[PDB]
């Protein structure tokens, strides 16, 4: 069962990582009134919004991540939080982490000798979720500073998380497996 | 226009959607961890079996328990196992007292667009457990089911 | 005017009933789904677990009632239903508890009088026990008298 | 013993069945106010209203299930329930379940070789225990969709709800002793 | 006058002073009749030992533990001692419902003769505590200066 | 303007450093009065009970907690620490979901940006146990490799 | 041991016994406003009520149980409660109950062979018990239909259930003893 | 190690000792409006009060521990907690039994066959912390009877109730392997 397993995990980490990525890129994020010009229906993602329809349909602007003026500086919490997310710095951090364990699973397929790498794997999936979570908190705490609703890339991000922690589940139980057929051969060898 | 009584799912009106869902994520994410620094270790193992019985559904089990106030026959016994399980019983501690507060009178809103709770505005929690228990059912028998059907294959 | 059972004022009465139905239906579910199965008892035959109907009705009376259980659910169904009866124990319990203390301030000291019901409760419990015990205590008595003879 | 186990499953079956069937069928589930042609006492049931006392006692009508109302701004998970509660379609799959778990009982009477009757037989008695939660839950909501009372027939699909549960566990401790002797004699 | 401020043991304020005496009687009363009918029959016993684990000090203690809504590692398992559990598991949630409804306002309630709670409308609970914990360090002390002497005498 | 942190309001802060303090006092009496006496030690020795200081530390904060406990103290200091550090709890907790009800109240729901500091800190102890587990396991390697040696 | 046992159990039945018979006789119940005659400090208990210092000082009166007028039927439960209160059938039943556990006592003391004795005085201790309980809950809510205090009788019925309670304990402890003593001989007779 | 856990408890305990001693006797338990001559910024201890600026700095005073207040209705219960804050009688004897464990490690070192000393040592530190928790409480709740901050004396003594405690876990487990020694002597 072991060649289904990695079969399941490289495709369950692939998935995420291409989910993530997709959802990073793309700004299908929140459907809001807002303007595109530096009040209409717009789509935004983490870095532009657009417009869709109306008379400026297609237009899209960066993303002003420090509003209102005077710059108030109060409080540094609420500047730490709007650096956080102009920064994009979690789900970034995501996709990284979901790169690197594709590339220890690649890693461990290539070398099959060496099963520490299985488990780097493992907790790079489960620390990408990790970080997934926060980022998709800070992104929804940014929008607290209209009825609105979320496009398809934050449930992208959503769907990458669960993809994550699965696959990570998975390469922890690999690791567990082949520990447990190391020790076996070592106790027929003693 | 008419008033209109709260929704059959009133009883998740107290927290956003966001915040539900973001619960979902943080009680998987608690699990996948708990099971993760529990089993991980060959030096936690010893034919061979586990030091600790936290595996991922265990996991699952003990954190849907300590979420819902209810507990279990396990508990945590490494270091590492215990901070993610206090870190967990924190968390449940401050949301369930924020969901609780005023759970009564998100039930019984009226909107347009004291008295005794009726049981009108608590029927969804009865559905959702009648539901509940015929999926348990349903499960059991598949199950068994199942197992019939591969011991009469081994037999003949 | 509050009564001595003032304290069920917060619930309606067909509350109260459904959830006594909740409850039986529940505990009946639970003990179906842990013991109904032949490959669950192992070789006078034993069974994995302890999930017996008076078991199960334990194990729901305690859940119900926020206090610690001795044995907890370990299949798969018989989890599905203890999860599903600890969602519904949550919200019940607490809109109770939201729905009395709202009673409660319609900051005066709590009197004897509004919960004489209880404590009228818990002694007919208390004597229902004993006799139940000296019941079966003299059965047993008698049985092994008999048995003597 | 298994005969007074068998004995008493049946008893309680036909109870059960018997109780669910009287209550269905009689129209004194509440007592309210209300009109018996086309506001005094009146007791209702699943179908009928007729009202207990006045000038007009005796003749009655029939359960405006679908009053005509504003007709305006209705939601769907109210009409849901108020085709569910006249339908009453719970109610009358609790009996339908009843009298499907008495045939298995007879089945397995005349069939006691095979063991999953019994086991055929205690789940239509927990459905059908399950099904009457869900048509008292219905039938209770759709009522308070000010000063009313419950009747006896109310009470009486209470009971059998009660009853089917206990012979559900009862037909479920059969099959499990059953099996226990099938397993002994094999074993020994 | 000038405004008075809650007592030290303000934390009992909620409940009658009649309410607590009966509290005391009925948990007295509940821990006997749960040790009489978990220990008096004959046939529970097995040199000899009891089939539960409920001897008096126990049954205490399972009755504290569950007004406390703590618990412990004990429940009874004969039918008179689970109908004992359940009545109390009822009495104790109509009475801690009826309790901690309101628990912060008799704690900070201003009288002639919102805000944070502060230290001082806590501090009993806290002296309690202390002296709770200073006296088992006492009577631990005490037990072992007790068994030290003993086990000195019988050595000479 | 409530902050992320907004969850510890209905308590002053002097109440959570004195929780804090309680809780470490309450584990080190507690370990004290259940370890210290020889006389619990029976022939590497073993002890009648389990209450060293990290399963004290543990019995503690779930209590505190509300949740669930692997041991129960079975001493009478023991059970006297115990039962007081029980009713420090409920008198505790009572009192900060009595305020914090309050507080929500001064039926809108709970916004994302009212908890996110929970969220914080739960994560952040998720990744503090990962840590620890992964420090202890390469620490145990390299032991294991340096006997292997 | 026995010997000990068994004489703090009879010491503590009589205490308990005397306790209830003289909170019962007494009538230092409460102390309250109220008059004396068919307001002045006044001690009242379960029969009578007589008026301290005044002008009437020393003249006791009949409590009269069902007050107000108009004979209002609309509850039973008050009419209930009142008539539990002026039969005082509680009080008088832990009375009569503490007398047949005494009795039950030495009937053991003489016979000193029939161990089911010792159960049932055990037995009839606790229940005593339970009934004073119930009693003492009538008593205050009796009261509900000024400040106001409790005399030496209440707190001489509350003394005399914790002692009923310590001898329950005591027999039903003897009662064991006695069983496990004669689990002894028969092990060593067989 | 034996000598390992010696050291380090000794350090801990002389720790808390002097971060007990230092805090008792400075004065920069609090940051509070007050006046410093006979309202403004003012660090105040256990003892005296001092502005920290404006026109009379340096030159300061006493806490007025009884107020010249209207003195007319003063409970007994408010009477006892001032005069234990003025007194502050559960800080200093918090250091004395901090001072006495010391000892008490001193003398088991010079007393190797004795081991009640270290018990009496692990003792004195949980009563030391117990008593510096009970001042803590007691300071707080006679400062509350509006913006102010904790100085760092403060914080001085609560890192020494931590300290004691700490000390006091290792004393008492120092302890324990002592008598598991000689148990193990003692059976071998
Ligand atoms: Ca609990
Ligand atoms: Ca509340």
């Amino acid at each position: 069962d072991r060649g289904v397993q990695m079969l399941l995990t490289t495709v369950g980490a692939f998935a995420a990582f291409s989910l993530m990525t997709i959802a990073v890129g793309t700004d299908y994020w929140l459907y809001s009134r807002g303007v595109c010009k530096t009040e209409v229906m717009t789509h935004s993602g983490l870095w532009r919004t657009c417009c869709l329809e109306g008379n400026f349909k297609g237009l899209c602007k960066q993303i002003d991540h420090f509003p209102e003026d005077a710059d108030y500086e109060a409080d540094t919490a609420e500047y730490f939080l709007r650096a956080v997310r102009a920064s994009s710095i979690f789900p970034i951090l995501s996709v990284i982490l979901l790169f690197m364990g594709g590339l220890c699973i690649a890693a461990s397929e290539f070398y099959k000798t060496r099963h520490n790498i299985i488990l780097s794997a493992g907790i790079f999936f489960v620390s990408a979720g990790l970080s997934n979570i926060i980022g998709i908190i800070v992104y929804i705490s940014a929008n607290a500073g209209n009825s609105y609703s979320y496009g398809w890339s934050f449930y992208f991000g959503a769907l990458s998380f669960i993809i994550a922690e699965m696959v990570g589940v998975l390469a922890v139980h690999m690791f567990i497996d082949r520990h447990k057929q190391l020790r076996a051969t070592a106790r027929a060898t003693d | 226009p008419q008033k209109s009584k709260p929704g059959v799912f009133s009883f998740l009106d107290p927290l956003a959607y966001e915040i539900w869902m973001c619960i979902v994520f943080a009680y998987i994410g608690v699990s996948v961890v708990l099971f993760l620094v529990s089993r991980f270790s060959p030096y936690e193992w010893h034919s061979s079996e586990s030091t600790n019985e936290f595996g991922i559904f265990n996991s699952l089990w003990f954190s849907l328990g300590a979420f819902m106030q209810q507990g279990c026959d396990i508990s945590p016994r490494s270091l590492s196992g215990r901070i993610v399980g206090g870190v967990w019983w924190f968390f449940t501690l401050i949301i369930i007292s924020s969901y609780t507060a005023n759970l009564a009178a998100f039930l019984t809103v009226e909107r347009m667009v004291t008295s005794a709770l009726s049981l009108s505005n608590v029927a969804g929690v009865f559905y959702i457990l009648v539901g509940g228990l015929g999926l348990a059912m349903l499960v059991a028998l598949i199950e068994f089911c199942y197992k019939s059907r591969a011991e009469a294959k081994r037999m003949k």
